[PDB]
RNA sequence: GAAAUUGUUGAAAGGGAAGGGCAUUUGAUCAGAC
RNA sequence: GGAAUACUGCCAGCUGGGACUGAGGACUGCGACGUAAGUCAAGGAUGCUGGCAUAAUGGUUAUAUGCCGCCCGUCUUGAAACACGGACCAAGGAGUCUAACGUCUAUGCGAGUGUUUGGGUGUAAAACCCAUACGCGUAAUGAAAGUGAACGUAGGUUGGGGCCUCGCAAGAGGUGCACAAUCGACCGAUCCUGAUGUCUUCGGAUGGAUUUGAGUAAGAGCAUAGCUGUUGGGACCCGAAAG
RNA sequence: AAAUAUGUAAGAAGUCCUUGUUACUUAAUUGAACGUGGACAUUUGAAUGAAGAGCUUUUAGUGGGCCAUUUUUGGUAAGC
């Protein structure tokens, strides 16, 4: 029983094999998220050319922040706020677009600022502060295999895999993004633009719906 | 719901195709194609005040 | 018994480091340091002096020369991050300069029990300054007052600002 | 015992990502899209002219 | 700050490493710790738990409960455990020669058994021959049966003992006990 | 022992584990059995139902040995009969033998019918029995012999 | 042979209190290590 | 008609300057570059060099400077308070013991339990041994006179840890202690019913009931010790006007 | 006749099929309740989260409260 060549040479074999396999899935999403990405663009010259107006797609997904203290919260707000894991100011997750979940946004209005990300911003948040909930524990992912004995039962490979899942929120997203542990964000690091916070975006303020501006904020505490 | 909901699993079986027995929420909108033929915009502007008393 | 015992004993054994990984590369000096620049040093006994950068020593320091003929500078090594490299340039081409390495600079480091009180220069450095200056005073001659320009000493004057000045 | 970070570190992004290194070759960041030539209609620039 | 939604430091209200100052239970629990962790038998796990387990968490296991025990169907020739202490039951004029492993046996327990053909042992000897528990059975003594629990919970119109010294006629069985005096709890 | 109380840990505050505004004064609610039909009356009510009143009827001079009848069980009915000298019985159902068990001699004042003698016939001597434990002793085989 | 309180010598500071905290300059003193 | 620039966004685009940190201590893991060897910025700092080797760094202390700092304890919604006690210091100074008890715990023996009222004995107020008794438990329910705890594998249904069989596994079937819910059976009481019969007024068979018990349904108890709580006690300490 | 609040449900203890019991009920094996046997298992029956869940014993202190936005009563008002 040697023992240091026999299975180290069967386990190098069953690595290259992942990395293998998660390769092509990658180069598969570059396909489909440029696709897209173009769809929408040349869909929108189409109306115009023809006289129409393309609506887009309503957006699935939102990243929320939260943005005031664990201080002074009526009832329904805090049990709100804790239902969607954000229990500390400036903290993120991601909440799939539904109506059982705009209503629970609408609540937390005055506490959260939230908005529709992008791949850039997505992207960024996981491979710098994405963590896994393994076993109850906050585990940095820093690996392939992390998520592969965690979410490889849905599909998913790879910290890239799991951003998949997220952008596009698809048949396993709940379990997904559970896994994902709620993202401890820092302060902005050009500030929050405003003089006052504790108003909405639209009065000037910082609280409510950024449609697409949460990608600078959310960058800019990343 | 429950005869429905039964109804629908006995006839999936014979194909399988994942009824999806489920309920939903109501899911955002996808996306459309809205046409101005006939239906060109008309510009609206804010009015001004009157105190009709 | 004063203290009874402790019950257990650390074990007396040194632990190994772990493997480092941090390996050893090349520095890279900054673009402005070319061989035959004029320095113009910081610090040190000829902080102010103007002098000529000949080579690159292996331990990150700069082969440097006065010359001594013109302002009295032997042939030292000192660290780039002490001059100041100014856009004279003095051709060097035409010098014998590999055979100065970190060996040859060395201190002969003296021990505790020689305390000096209160109070010489080694054979061949005298004629290696004068084998390279021979070479080095002669390209000099070709631009004017640039003897001249060696010859002095770098100062501040009132109201001049470094961030705005250029060398 | 230290969490290294991708987005640097092109190690640890190597690690994470098999793609990255043909992402990077092929410059698929600056990529370019073929140029199209059509023009809104002329109902569209009215609208958007209109007072 | 952080919202708590839910205590902190709160210790998990379990018992773990029993109380007494036994030597020989720490041994037994020592080798049942070593057995539940590197076994993966859930026979292990619940010895080990239940040798942390309080006195009146250990009613006495009867020799009877045990003949009952053996009546079961197919389970005549599974090995008897009992995690504390087995008595005697005079009750019963008959036994079968089943092997009982325990911690305390009674004299009379433990000459009922061996009269009757079997062979009382102890936990340890259970292991080195049941190191999953092959073919054991666990018995748990009434724990509702003490005095005490009689008087858990009393108040009106639940029947549950009150706490009393001496009893007998005219002691707290008068007005509030009855409708012709008074009320009746 | 003093150095394992509390007392010991109350040392250095204030109050002793008794409050700042209660301020732990002598009897507070009166003493004994105060306020039974009064302020204490719900706690009476919930946990002392029956402690005012009376229910029955008086018995001048009471001695506690003409109600003495202790009970034994027919559950049992062998503690008496000695240990190694009973299993010769139990295995022989043998008449004009049969173990004459006195209860009195025993201690015991009257035998009920627990449950599930063995079979074996065997002669009780006892002032009482009950009904149903008459039977299935005799049913057995065995008779219960009257003494007094 | 303690403390409160007191005398003498020595040192230091002091424009309507004094005492305290963080940080360092200065003065006095000092352990470790070699 | 052809470009540019702005603005917004993206690059797993390149690159310069500054600051803080170096936890870990043989290898293992994941990777990257290489035909291979091997190398690396890849599961946490290393290499070269200088001065000093001493109060130089550092500790202590006193002072100075910048900023800050209201008097403690107590009652209280609220104290720095123009609310109360405290001029200063030493020594003493306030939740204890007992009889009876509740929960929890630990120990022994276990249908029992408890030597220590007393007796024997003794190295003598100890240690050791012992019968008859005695209290508590094993039987309760009725004011009482009284009666007195199995239709049945000591019941059925449901949930159940553990165990057993099949199964690679997932899972399936069997047995199912403690415990939970529930319905039935048994004992006592109240209201019925009233059998064979007999001192013709006794006795109480059997079948019942929106009645009821601090019950049974293969015993858990007894002892000693401990924290905490209770009652009586001077009852944490100090405190009347009185009788 | 709002808004904000408030009760119930969103399954396996469910649904469907056949038939055994009875001293109740019906003209009527008609029903009512409880069961026997069979079929439907991981999208098993909306969302999100779950930090473990359910349970018991015992015992402390407290039982003078006060303030702010909104609602509101007495009062001219009030640090009422």
């Amino acid at each position: 029983a040697e023992q240091v060549a026999a299975e180290r040479a069967a386990r190098k074999a069953a690595n290259k094999e992942k990395r293998a396999i998660i390769l092509e899935r990658n180069a598969a999403y570059q396909k489909e998220y440029e696709t897209a990405e173009r769809n929408i663009i040349q869909a929108k010259r189409d109306a115009k050319a023809a006289g129409s107006y393309y609506v887009e797609a309503q957006h699935k997904l939102v990243f929320v922040v939260r943005i005031k203290g664990i201080n002074k919260i009526p009832p329904k707000p805090r049990k709100v706020l804790q239902l969607l894991r954000l229990t500390r100011i400036n903290s993120g997750t991601f909440v799939k677009v539904t109506k059982a979940t705009l209503e629970l946004l609408k609540l937390i209005e005055p506490y959260v600022a939230y908005g529709y990300p992008s791949y850039s911003t997505i992207r960024q948040l996981v491979y710098k502060r994405g963590f896994g909930k393994i076993n109850k524990q906050r585990v940095p992912l820093s690996d392939n295999a992390i998520i592969e004995a965690n979410l490889g039962k849905y599909g998913i490979l790879s910290i890239d895999d799991l951003i998949h899942e997220i952008i596009t929120v698809g048949p396993h997203f709940k379990q997904a993004n559970n896994f994902l542990w709620p993202f401890k964000l820092s302060n902005p690091s050009g500030g929050w633009g405003v003089p006052r916070k504790f108003k909405h975006f639209i009065q000037g303020g910082s609280f409510g719906n950024r449609e697409e501006f949460i990608n600078k904020l959310v960058k800019s505490m990343n | 719901r429950v005869k429905a909901n039964a109804a629908k699993r006995a006839e999936a079986k014979a194909q399988g195709v994942a009824v999806q027995l489920k309920r939903q929420p109501a899911q955002p909108r996808e996306s459309r194609i809205v046409s101005t033929e006939g239906n060109v915009p008309q510009t609206l502007a804010p009015v001004p005040y009157e105190t009709f008393i | 018994t004063a203290q009874q015992a402790p019950k257990w004993y650390p074990s007396e054994d040194v632990a190994a480091p772990k493997k480092t990984r941090k390996a050893v590369r090349p520095q890279k000096l900054r673009a402005s340091l070319v061989p035959g620049t004029v320095l113009i040093l910081l610090a040190g006994r000829f902080r102010g002096k103007r002098v000529v950068y000949l080579k690159h020593l292996e331990d990150n320091t700069l082969l440097v020369t006065g010359p001594f003929k013109v302002n009295g500078v032997p042939l030292r090594r000192v660290n780039a991050r002490y001059v100041i490299a100014t856009s004279t340039k003095v051709s060097v081409e035409g010098v014998n300069v590999e055979k100065f390495n970190v060996e040859y600079f060395a201190k002969e480091k003296l021990t505790k029990k020689e305390k000096k009180e209160a109070n010489e220069i080694k054979t061949e450095r005298v004629e290696d300054q004068k084998v390279v200056d021979k070479a080095l005073i002669a390209e000099i001659k070709k631009t004017p007052l640039l003897k001249q320009y060696l010859s002095a000493s770098f100062s501040l004057k009132n109201g001049d600002k470094p961030h705005m000045l250029k060398f | 015992v230290l969490k290294k970070n991708p987005l640097k570190n092109k190690q640890v992004l190597l690690r994470l990502n098999p793609y990255a290194k043909v992402f990077a070759a092929e410059k698929l960041g600056s990529k370019k899209a073929e140029k199209t030539g059509t023009k809104p209609a002329a109902v569209f620039t009215e609208t958007l002219k209109h007072d | 700050g952080i919202d708590h939604t839910s205590k902190q430091h709160k210790r998990s209200g379990h018992r773990t490493a029993p109380k007494s100052d036994n030597v020989y239970l720490k041994l037994l629990v020592k080798l049942y710790t070593f057995l539940a962790r590197r076994t993966d038998a859930p026979f292990n796990k619940v010895v080990l738990k239940a040798l942390f387990l309080s006195k009146i968490n250990r009613p006495p296991v009867s020799v009877s409960r045990i003949a009952r025990a053996l009546k079961q169907e197919g389970a005549a020739n599974k090995t008897v455990v009992v995690v504390g202490t087995v008595t005697d039951d005079a009750r019963i004029f008959e036994f079968p020669k089943t092997t009982v492993a325990a911690l305390r046996f009674t004299a009379g327990a433990r000459a009922k058994i061996v009269k009757a053909g079997g062979e009382c042992i102890t936990l340890d000897q259970l292991a080195v021959r049941a190191p999953k528990g092959q073919n054991t059975l666990i018995l748990r003594g009434p724990r509702n049966s003490r005095e005490a629990v009689r008087h858990f919970g009393m108040g009106p119109h639940k029947g549950k003992a009150p706490r009393i010294l001496s009893t007998g006629r005219k002691f707290e069985r008068a007005r509030g006990r009855r409708r012709s005096k008074g009320f009746k709890v | 022992p003093s150095r394992f109380t509390k007392t010991r840990k109350h040392r250095g505050h204030v109050s002793a584990g008794k409050g700042r505004i209660g301020k732990h004064r002598k009897h507070p609610g009166g003493r004994g059995m105060a306020g039974g039909q009064h302020h204490h009356r719900i706690n009476m009510d919930k946990y002392h139902p029956g402690y005012f009143g009376k229910v029955g009827m008086r018995y001048f001079h009471k001695q506690q040995a003409h109600f003495w009848k202790p009970v034994l069980n027919l559950d049992k009915l062998w503690t008496l009969i000695p240990e190694d000298k009973r299993d010769q019985y139990l295995k022989s159902a043998s008449k004009e033998t049969a173990p004459v068990i006195d209860t009195l001699a025993a201690g015991y004042g009257k035998i009920l019918g627990k449950g599930r003698i063995p079979n074996v016939p065997v002669i009780v001597k006892a002032r009482f029995v009950s009904k149903l434990a008459e039977e299935k002793i005799r049913a057995a085989g065995g008779v219960v012999e009257l003494i007094a």
